[PDB]
């Protein structure tokens, strides 16, 4: 039973500007098995409008998914991606940084 | 120019109660155009690209019949393989299948392929010549003889060199506004002072299609891999892709370093400076 | 346009 840990990237669809509507992505990839829990967060509090792509996999059979929601960057507001998988003891939280 | 049509299937057993979860998605090159999901209400193959809605009710009725059939074949498979591998009924397991075809620049059949995996490991794949199979183990060796005997390859061959490539041509034409359009990366470079002696240079490729791209830093005209980070290509979520590469340099020395972009959307490679 | 896939392992 192969068990591969998810890679995580948290980012925006378009160059971030404060006060301008954008989209926040969490791209989880390279995981097995397919069961996974992904949340998007604004100041710790979980975001409810979240959507995701249909499950698919790469040549090496490892899965991948995109989670996204509409959002607006501001001066003070912090945004993160929360991921849980069977290969994780607790949820791994990745912070969104606009220069990456 | 070559193009590909591919189909990706996944079934996860739900022991304890019910049929397995079955998700099936179809792509042309880097564009998803259909999905099925056993958890969805419709229980229909559903459109996911504008240009496939062009297709009539009888297409959606044909595709749905065939794909529910596929979910049933996977259901049997999960049970057969629990036994081949002497596993209990307590645990959850996965089957994964992928097949597809390519056309060349001549618009003619170029390539075919088909692969099968059990709990994330190769199980059986079709050989490149499309006449014969490759079994990963002794379980898969049972499946190979069964399929040899059933003449599965010859029938799979007929499909991939025929029906598959024909419908590929169809979709390319119907959706040429997007499927045959290349978006070149929108590039730029950023600069961040990490200290007084040093800085980070980050080279961005945004909004490109296809996903295939190459991004490298050169110092004084030679490739540089030391002190660099290169994130994996990521979907923007509007059908385009993103990527970046970063180098750490001594302050005042930024001029030595060039970012080099390679992409089908560009007739000539791109070079960027500070 | 998918194949008609009816062979089990």
């Amino acid at each position: 039973m192969i068990q591969r840990t998810p890679k995580i990237q948290v980012y925006s669809r378009h160059p971030a500007e404060n006060g301008k509507s954008n989209f926040l992505n969490c791209y989880v990839s390279g995981f097995h098995p397919s069961d996974i829990e992904v949340d998007l967060l604004k100041n710790g509090e979980r975001i409810e409008k979240v959507e995701h792509s249909d499950l698919s996999f790469s040549k090496d059979w490892s899965f991948y998914l995109l989670y996204y929601t509409e959002f607006t960057p501001t001066e003070k507001d912090e945004y993160a991606c929360r991921v849980n998988h069977v290969t994780l003891s607790q949820p791994k939280i990745v912070k969104w940084d606009r220069d990456m | 120019g070559s193009h590909s049509m591919r189909y990706f299937f996944t079934s996860v057993s739900r022991p304890g109660r019910g049929e397995p979860r079955f998700i099936a998605v179809g792509y042309v090159d880097d564009t998803q155009f259909v999905r099925f999901d056993s958890d969805a209400a419709s229980q229909r193959m559903e459109p996911r690209a504008p240009w496939i809605e062009q297709e009539g009710p009888e297409y959606w009725d044909g595709e749905t019949r065939k794909v529910k059939a596929h979910s049933q074949t996977h259901r049997v498979d999960l049970g057969t393989l629990r036994g081949y591998y002497n596993q209990s009924e307590a645990g959850s397991h996965t089957v994964q299948r992928m097949y597809g075809c390519d056309v060349g620049s001549d618009w003619r059949f170029l390539r075919g392929y088909h692969q099968y995996a059990y709990d994330g490991k190769d199980y059986i794949a079709l050989k490149e010549d499309l006449r014969s199979w490759t079994a990963a183990d002794m379980a898969a060796q049972t499946t190979k003889h069964k399929w040899e005997a059933a003449h599965v390859a010859e029938q799979l061959r007929a499909y991939l060199e025929g029906t598959c490539v024909e419908w590929l041509r169809r979709y390319l034409e119907n959706g040429k506004e997007t499927l045959q359009r290349t978006d070149a990366p929108k590039t730029h470079m950023t600069h961040h002072a990490v200290s007084d002696h040093e800085a980070t240079l980050r080279c961005w490729a945004l909004s490109f299609y296809p996903a295939e791209i190459t991004l490298t830093w050169q110092r004084d005209g030679e490739d540089q891999t030391q002190d660099t980070e290169l994130v994996e290509t990521r979907p923007a979520g509007d059908g385009t892709f993103q990527k970046w590469v970063a180098v750490v340099v001594p302050s005042g020395q930024e001029q030595r370093y060039t970012c080099h972009v390679q992409h089908e959307g560009l007739p000539k490679p791109l070079t960027l400076r500070w | 346009c998918i194949n008609m896939w009816c062979w089990t392992v």
